[PDB]
RNA sequence: AAUGUUUGAAAAAAA
RNA sequence: UGACGCUCAGGUGCGAAAGCGUGGGGAGCAAACAGGAUUAGAUACCCUGGUAGUCCACGCCGUAAACGAUGUCGACUUGGAGGU
């Protein structure tokens, strides 16, 4: 009981992890709220937030359609938060933005 | 015998339950849409942005049946 | 143990 | 003793736990809550704490899968094995 009452400061160092949110295309207003809130959250407490976009069976065509999915978070979290990387092609089945917290 | 229809082109602006859609037609008059039986009957399937043919009815201009998705 | 391709209408099945 | 019985709408009382009011009490436990995890998310399950409450008095509440999911009373109608 001596290196561990320093190594608790130490400790405190805070650990960012990155929260993941997946969306769809069609996911709905209500249910955007909510997984817009729990990025507020994360984002908020100084977590980053990976935000996957999946796709499913011809819903590759109509990529765009997802691209403006992405967009409104980004611009929903746009004075809570800082786009660290945003996505250019669908890699495998996915549209991945990692947000950061300002 | 029966009565002709309308054929027009329009895309699929938002899926709705149990195989409903609204369409945006070529004229620019957005139409409640239903999937015909043939492509419900062979799993065609129909997207947001889909463009489709769409039968109307002089009856109704606020309704139509999807027949075709290219 | 949110699991384990898409197509199908004018003719599909993982390969 | 000598039919004084049976049932009973309305009525009256009793009625687990939670809960409510007032005043006590508070070891353990523990809704809420706080932190730690897990996870795609985890407003949970898991971990460390923890307040109301759980306890007592008095008053209130009047509900439960308040179940034998079987109203109460009386008579009659083969058997077998147990318990008290
Ligand atoms: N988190 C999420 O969104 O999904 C992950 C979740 O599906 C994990 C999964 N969880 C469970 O079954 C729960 N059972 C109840 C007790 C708690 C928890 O355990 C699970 O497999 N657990 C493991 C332990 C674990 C948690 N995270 C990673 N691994 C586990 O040992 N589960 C046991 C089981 O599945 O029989 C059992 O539930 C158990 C014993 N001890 C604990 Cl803790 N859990
Ligand atoms: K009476
Ligand atoms: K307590
Ligand atoms: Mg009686
Ligand atoms: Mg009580
Ligand atoms: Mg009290
Ligand atoms: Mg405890
Ligand atoms: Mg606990
Ligand atoms: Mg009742
Ligand atoms: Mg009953």
């Amino acid at each position: 009981e001596k290196s561990k009452s320093s190594k608790e400061q130490k400790k405190k160092q805070k650990v960012i992890q990155v929260k993941e949110i997946k969306f769809r295309p069609g996911t709905d207003e209500g249910d955007y709220q909510v997984k817009l809130r729990s990025l507020i959250r994360f984002l908020e407490e100084g977590d980053k937030a990976k935000i996957t976009l999946r796709f499913r069976g011809r819903e590759m065509a109509h990529q765009q359609i997802g691209m403006e999915v992405l967009n409104r978070v980004k611009d929903d979290l746009q004075e809570l938060a800082v786009v660290e990387s945003f996505p250019t092609k669908i890699e495998g089945r996915q549209m991945i933005m990692v947000l950061a917290p300002k | 015998a029966k009565e002709d229809n309308i054929e027009m082109q329009g895309t699929v602006l938002e899926t709705l339950p149990n195989t409903m859609f609204r369409v945006e037609l070529e004229n620019g008059h957005v139409v409640t849409a239903h999937i015909s039986g043939k492509m419900r009957k062979n799993y065609i399937r129909i997207l947001t942005g889909d463009k489709v043919t769409v039968e109307l009815t002089p009856y109704d201009l606020s309704k139509g049946r999807i027949v075709f998705r290219s």
